[PDB]
């Protein structure tokens, strides 16, 4: 119940009422152990990282992947796949987020629920992309963010004059 | 009494076997549990009780001795205290013997549950059994096995017991995570055992696992704040133990540490050291680079870079040394955020095909440190592609240039009541 309670916040956004939701089911999971499937807990670890990430939130994410004691018995590349988009999300390029996203697409991304969230974190990211292209301020060239960036002429200005 | 009579009631059973032996334990167990119970603290010998040890050492195996201790145990054994000073007894023998009892002696320390069970603690020598126990994993080359059976132990902590030795076990542990594989275990028990120890004074055999765990930790961190802290706290307090000879050298790694580490508030206090100056030249070679900060040109940092590296590709002291790479690899990256910070606190403005002949590297590398000091809230500048120039003139609002004005104001009234008292006072000399 408290599962499918924070998946329909979702579509609203405000992830931090879903994330009540998700942490007080993982204690329900991990309770059970040979009750139940280790494939479900696995998914509700998952809906714990993946709203804090919306929420911008870098230290909360660590807290978890680096305890041993959060994990434990449960651990595969898509739990760790995670970690590489953390890590990528807080580095704000597309170079380390894009490695990742084709590599774990079979696994990080088999699940229809938490595939529309990429898709938005495709325009988050790169609109947080462009942070890390004007650190050195104003003066610089469109053309040379595009080559940086490795993007159209056309689409890198549609997305420069949306900020 | 009838303790000491004990050596002449069994004539035979010293030259034999005496499998009675068990049946005389017996019977002396209920005859003295009645003369003391918990009234007397101590009343029976303890001698009497463990003479069942000296019955039967090298002539039987220890497995028949675990089980007389097993029935001590659940039983009351003439005494509630009587267990303390049984224990003691089991530990003159295991050293004493060794030989083939080496491999059972790990089944030996597993089948007591005193050892195992937590108890009233008025032990103080289980704590030194379960190091033997962890000591024979490591010979037998298990690095998880050893640090997994003191990670326990350390959940307990007696009260007062040994002073000086307790820190020894709760540094052990700090010692063998960093064998397992992970550094971040031994990071919690340096937050509980330092701060009751920040007030007492350390001998010399205690300040030993200081000097290494604490800068052994972020060794693997490669973070240098922490590495020249703990490190400079028991270097400068005390440190008298040690040789004179060999402690002069310890300064020259740590003079090294503050150019990898962001800068510092250290800096200034070694420029002031006495022992920092004379003696070894490495330590004011050292330090003539600390002043240099401020006038690094970068012109003549790669020549020794490249050819003088006395503290910089050979440890020995601290790290000890790991590779001329990975010393090289975050000293570059420290040797052009010397020059940027004195760019930025001198040039209002340079041109790119400068800057690069400052900093001897391209297009690419120039904007990259260039633009991590920016978003790390250090250095702030504007960079000019169109003018190929680098502004690093920080704007200021309308109210930031008139306060600067009204210190100035506030200054020159300063310098005109200096001087109208220093009119009477020069009156001496000018009205002699």
């Amino acid at each position: 119940l408290d599962l499918m309670s924070g998946i329909l916040h979702c579509e609203d956004k405000d992830y931090k009422t879903a994330f009540s939701y998700f942490f007080e089911s993982f204690e329900s999971y991990h309770n059970l152990t040979t009750h139940n499937s280790y494939e479900k807990a696995c998914q509700v670890l998952k809906y714990m990282l993946l709203s804090k990430i919306m929420l911008n939130l870098i230290d909360d994410v660590k807290n978890i992947l680096n305890a041993k004691y959060t994990k434990e018995t449960y651990q595969s590349r898509g739990i760790d796949a995670m970690k590489a988009v953390a890590e990528a999300y807080n580095n704000r390029s597309l170079l380390d987020f894009n490695t990742a996203l084709k590599q774990y697409e079979k696994e990080l991304m088999g699940d229809e629920l938490t595939r529309s969230h990429f898709n938005a974190l495709y325009d988050t990211l790169l609109e947080s992309n462009l942070c890390k292209i004007i650190e050195p301020f104003e003066c610089v060239e469109i053309s040379h963010i595009s080559k940086i960036i490795g993007l159209d002429t056309q689409q890198v200005e549609g997305k420069l004059s949306q900020m | 009494k009838d303790y000491s009579q004990i050596l002449k009631e069994e004539f035979p059973k010293i030259d034999s076997l005496a499998q009675n032996d068990c049946n005389s334990a017996l019977d002396q167990l209920l005859v003295l549990e009645k003369k003391t119970r918990q009234a007397s603290d101590l009343a029976s010998s303890k001698e009497v009780l463990a003479k069942i040890v000296d019955l039967l050492a090298s002539r039987n195996k220890w497995d028949d001795l675990n089980e007389q201790l097993t029935l001590l145990s659940k039983k009351h054994g003439q005494l509630k205290l009587s267990i303390q000073y049984m224990i003691q007894k089991v530990m003159e023998y295991l050293k004493s013997s060794k030989s083939l009892d080496l491999n059972t002696r790990i089944s030996v320390i597993e089948t007591i549950r005193v050892v195992t069970e937590n108890k009233i603690f008025v032990e103080v020598e289980r704590a030194r059994v379960t190091k033997d126990l962890v000591e024979i994993k490591k010979e037998e080359g298990k690095i998880d096995e050893a640090a997994d059976i003191l990670c326990e132990l350390q959940v307990e902590t007696y009260g007062s017991m040994e002073m000086s030795e307790k820190i020894q076990f709760i540094l052990e542990q700090m010692e063998l995570s960093i064998l397992k594989g992970d550094y971040s275990q031994a990071t919690v028990l340096s937050r509980k055992i330092l701060k009751k120890t920040f007030k007492n004074p350390k001998y010399e055999s205690l300040k030993l696992e200081y000097y290494n765990l604490l800068v052994k930790i972020s060794l693997h961190k490669r973070e240098y704040l922490e590495v020249a802290q703990y490190l400079q706290e028991i270097y400068q307090t005390d440190a008298i133990k040690s040789d004179e000879a060999k402690w002069k050298p310890v300064l020259s790694h740590i003079v090294y540490f503050l150019v990898l580490s962001p800068y510092g508030n250290l800096q200034n206090d070694l420029i002031h050291k006495i022992q920092n100056d004379n003696n070894l030249k490495k330590l004011e070679s050292q330090e003539s680079l600390v002043k240099l900060f401020t006038t690094n040109e970068l012109m003549r940092w790669p020549i020794v870079q490249k050819t003088y590296e006395p503290v910089l590709n050979e440890d020995d002291l601290a790290f000890g040394g790991e590779a001329n790479k990975h010393h090289w690899e975050d000293l570059q990256k420290r040797v052009i955020e010397h020059n940027l910070r004195v760019i930025s606190e001198y040039y209002s403005r340079i041109t790119l095909l400068r800057l690069n002949e400052l900093l001897d590297l391209t297009e690419s590398q120039t904007e990259t440190y260039i633009s991590d000091l920016v978003n790390q809230g250090i250095i702030y500048a504007k960079v000019n592609r169109p003018a190929k120039i680098v502004n690093f003139e920080k704007p200021k609002n309308s109210s930031q240039l008139l306060n600067e004005w009204s210190h100035n104001v506030d200054e020159l009234l300063e310098h005109i009541e200096t001087i109208g008292h220093l009119i009477t006072k020069e009156e001496i000399m000018h009205g002699l």
